């Protein structure tokens, strides 16, 4: 995240870190004790088999996930359309060997329902480990940052990202740059809270550079995959 | 069985591709075991948080058939213009979307 804040403890009880070979990687959001959203991004081969990956979730600062304590990935499963060159579709569910025991730092967002209404300029917020530089390293701390929504039409201006944001995108920011999603905070949530609820509307999932004038974040458009997440985990075990 | 939750106060609704539109679920005779029932054919599992009839902010309604047999949930349902109860179904499917703040 560049140009955010240290999360509080329990702010953001759903944001997962997904570690592989003992370090962070991606972000993830929880949607059950068992289930957690993720970019397909992240789980493209050779990464693609659940044996890589572990999550930490409940935990603020990556030297206090220790080597041995994180819940093994079970299963991965990426959408059936996403597209590696376009990054469309590009959303991925996770399943963990356990299910989390949730508490007051570990708690699930809410899926969003057809019918947000969301404003076109709806405040949301990102978390993540990412760089808080173009470049740099991963965050030692869980960072988190305020964007607006940024409308379709104008995201997919000539000056911005000209006709690249598809229906399973949408775009988050600042179009003169500073806050934004960096590297190591895909895969992560983007929320908002409407009705005394917090809700899972994207997942980070690409833009060019980090905190870029005319660059904003770009989030897979999870309203669009909710049916999809609940066909699969119904699917699962059956 | 095309169904959804809708909006921010989780209405249940059903699809009729013969009126290409969408309609909420009669409180009439609904429970909360009807409701676990809706959450496992949404992939929930066993969790299940709250079912309960509100306002329904859409003229025709789904309808539950007490007289079906033992069949899937939405299978029960039928098309009415008419809810009794004057409420429709508001279905949560897992405590979800509380924080530090709520
Ligand atoms: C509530 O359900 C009643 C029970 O029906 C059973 O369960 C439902 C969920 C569905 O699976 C039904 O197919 C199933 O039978 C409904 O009563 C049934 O209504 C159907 C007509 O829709 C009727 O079917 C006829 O059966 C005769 C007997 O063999 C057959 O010869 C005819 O071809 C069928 N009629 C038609 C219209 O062609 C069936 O017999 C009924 N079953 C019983 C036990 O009476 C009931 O209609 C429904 N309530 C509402 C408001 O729709
Ligand atoms: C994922 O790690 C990711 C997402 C988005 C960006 N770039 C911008 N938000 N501009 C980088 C990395
Ligand atoms: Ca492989």
């Amino acid at each position: 995240i560049v140009g955010g804040e240290s999360a509080l403890p329990g702010a953001w009880p759903w944001q997962v870190s997904l570690h592989v070979q003992n370090v962070h990687v991606c972000g993830g959001s929880i949607i059950t004790p068992e289930w957690i959203v993720t970019a397909a991004h992240c789980v493209e081969k050779p990464l693609n088999n659940p044996w890589h990956w572990t999550a930490f979730a409940g935990i603020l600062r990556q030297s206090f996930m220790f080597y041995g304590a994180g819940y093994q990935v079970e299963k991965v499963i990426s959408h059936p359309n996403y597209d590696s060159k376009t990054k469309n579709n590009d959303i991925a569910l996770m399943k963990l060997q356990k299910p989390l025991t949730f508490n007051d730092l570990v708690k699930p967002v809410c899926l969003p329902n057809p019918g947000m209404m969301l404003q076109p300029e709806q405040l949301c917020w990102i978390s993540g480990w990412g760089a808080t530089e173009e470049k740099g390293k991963t965050s030692e701390v869980l960072n988190a940052a305020k964007v607006l929504l940024i409308e379709t039409q104008r995201c997919n201006s000539r000056y911005v990202y000209d006709n690249l944001i598809t229906p399973a995108m949408i775009c988050a920011g600042f179009l003169q740059g500073n806050v934004d999603s960096c590297q190591g905070d895909s895969g992560g949530p983007l929320v908002t809270s409407k009705n005394n609820i917090w809700w899972l509307i994207g997942d980070t999932s690409w833009g060019s550079g980090c905190a870029k004038a005319y660059r904003p974040g770009v989030y897979g458009n999870v309203m669009v995959f909710t049916d999809w997440i609940y066909r699969q985990m119904r699917a699962d075990g059956e | 069985a095309c169904v959804r939750l809708y909006g921010p106060n989780f209405i249940l609704q059903v699809y009729s591709s013969q009126r290409k539109s969408w309609h909420p679920v009669c409180q009439d005779d609904w429970n909360e075991n009807y409701g676990r029932a809706a959450c496992r054919d949404m992939g929930y599992k066993n969790n299940f948080y709250s079912s309960q009839g509100i306002v329904d902010d859409s003229t025709s309604f789904m309808k539950l058939n007490t007289s079906a047999g033992n069949v899937d949930i939405y299978k029960k349902l039928y098309h009415s213009d008419a809810c009794s109860s004057k409420a429709v179904v508001s279905l949560r499917c897992i405590a979800c979307g509380v924080n530090l703040n709520s």
